[PDB]
């Protein structure tokens, strides 16, 4: 509770920013990979 | 009265498993009538097990859920192995299976009459997992205000298959029921796989803590409510399956996937507006609940000291089970990217049903030794014994079937026995441990912004 005083310190939040930014970049990149797989996939010859 | 409890049980045991099981059930059964018999017997066994767990919950009265039952009757080691397998096999594989189904159903509208290029299934599945896990780690209030909507969609999804099935049945286009119990051989070896597929529709009977204080009149409310709930859910599931069989032939189901969208195509007109989206949302609902349950699991495991206390840890403010999602997400990624729905289901089912049967088998031992615990409800002798014997015997027979898939689960559940050295050891000699763990545990606690609940 009161023992996480070092979390509210400069640099530590920088590590959190970096980790979350890398996670979000990976998520957007893999979603874009899914999108390009779908788009470049064949378009279902019409019946 | 008891209506609210019945509603809770109904909403906790429906799940998305009814949209995954029928394909596998038919695949390893090869006969419509035998498949329906499999559904009925799985429902009966689920009712028996639910009664057994009701008796267990009433006879112990100690919080903890699945942990307490196994720990109390057997000892520390089976409980440790149970948590080990639940963390390493059961939860990640079940989540991966549900997520693969959700991804296939959400990609079906875009691929109307085609094949989804496998890899896109995994990517959309993983994206859904990531968004669900961050939503669970975002807030708990908004993760519950949406749970009611997901449950309502779950109720809506079953009607979309039930009512048109009723219309087809009343009009009597049932030409596949002329010889219900004949077809492909599908020798007895595949019966454990059929059985495994059978339960997963009834996923949610376990967990579901029933403390003997919420009910009005206990020891009659819990058994009656659970019996009616299993009865009506089994009736709904068998009606859903026969509705599926009204339009979808056995061959048209065997050489196909995502049976719901095939049913919609073969029966309804405009379909992508209703069936795929509703079933994808139904599969989305099961995603939210599991994270909270597995996070809760760690809370009781910290008292005995079987897992590091950081796993039952919580955020300072914006209270979410953050540390329990970062240890479960990568495992789910591993299973979904290195597993198949046919194999992951067996991988999870072998361990989960071995341990559930072992837990229920403790009822025979508990009732034979020291029969004085003020048992509120006395489940008869034959129910827990039959459930445990059938589960253990057929799980053991499942080793012969697809051995390369359950072998990993077996060696992991045997890995827990050596893994007890993390709990007993002479001197850890912190040159290669303890001190490194102290840096690691502190680093994770600082990075993830976690403080204990009230300890
Ligand atoms: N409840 C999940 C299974 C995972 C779990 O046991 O929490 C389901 O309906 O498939």
């Amino acid at each position: 509770e009161e023992l996480l005083k070092v979390a509210g310190s400069p640099g530590w939040v920088r590590t959190r920013w970096a980790l979350l930014l890398l996670f979000w970049l990976g998520w957007l990149g893999m979603l874009a990979g899914a999108v390009v797989i779908i788009v470049r996939a064949p378009r279902c010859r019409e019946l | 009265t008891l209506l609210r409890g019945v509603s809770i049980i109904i909403g906790t045991i429906i799940g998305a498993g009814i949209f995954i099981s029928p394909k596998g059930v038919l695949q390893n059964t090869g006969s419509v009538g035998m498949s329906l018999t499999i559904w009925t017997v799985c429902g009966v066994l689920s009712l028996f097990g639910a009664l057994s767990y009701a008796e267990l919950g009433t006879t112990i009265k100690k919080s903890g859920g699945h942990y307490t039952y196994i720990l109390e009757v057997f000892g520390p080691l089976p409980a440790f192995v149970r948590v080990w397998v639940e963390l390493l096999i059961i939860r990640p594989a079940a989540t991966a299976v549900i997520s693969l189904a959700f991804g296939r159903y959400i990609l079906e509208p875009f691929f109307i009459q085609c094949e989804i290029p496998e890899l896109a299934i995994k990517l959309i599945t993983a994206v859904g997992i990531t968004v669900v896990m961050v939503l669970n780690s975002m807030s708990v209030s908004w993760s519950a205000r949406i749970q009611i909507f997901l449950t309502f969609c779950k109720l809506t999804a079953i009607l979309i298959i039930i009512v048109p099935g009723v219309m087809q049945l009343i009009k009597g286009q049932t030409q596949n029921f002329k010889d219900a119990f004949s077809g492909r051989d599908s020798s007895i070896t595949r019966l454990p796989l059929a059985f495994y597929y059978g339960m997963y529709a009834y996923a949610g009977w376990f967990y579901l803590n029933f403390v003997t204080e919420e009910v009005e009149n206990p020891e009659k409310t819990i058994p009656l409510a659970i019996c009616i709930s299993m009865a009506i859910v089994t009736i709904g599931y068998v009606l859903t399956n026969v509705a599926y069989f009204t339009t979808i032939n056995a061959e048209e189901l065997l050489l196909s996937n995502a049976v719901a969208v095939t049913f919609s195509e073969r029966l309804l007109g405009n379909f992508s507006l209703a069936v795929p989206i509703f079933v994808a949302l139904s599969c989305f609902g099961s995603m939210n609940g599991g994270v909270f349950a597995v996070s809760r699991l760690f809370y009781v495991a910290s008292r005995e000291g079987h897992l590091p206390e950081i796993l039952s840890m919580i955020h300072v403010r914006k209270h979410t089970p953050l540390p329990a999602v970062i240890v479960l997400h990568p495992l789910t990624m591993i299973m979904l990217f290195s597993g198949d729905l046919d194999s992951l289901l067996n991988f999870l089912s072998f361990a989960r049903w071995l341990f559930i049967g072992l837990a229920v088998a403790g009822l025979i031992y508990l009732r034979y030794k020291c029969p004085d615990m003020h048992r509120p409800f006395k489940v008869p002798l034959f129910i827990p014994a039959l459930f445990s014997f059938t589960c253990l015997f057929m799980v053991a027979l499942s080793l012969y079937s697809d051995p390369f898939s359950t072998g990993i689960g077996f060696v992991i559940t045997l890995t827990g026995v050596p893994a007890y050295y993390l709990f007993i050891i002479w001197d850890k000699k912190p040159r290669w441990f303890r001190i490194m763990s102290e840096k690691i545990t502190r680093t994770l606690q600082i990075i993830l912004e976690v403080v204990p609940e009230e300890d």
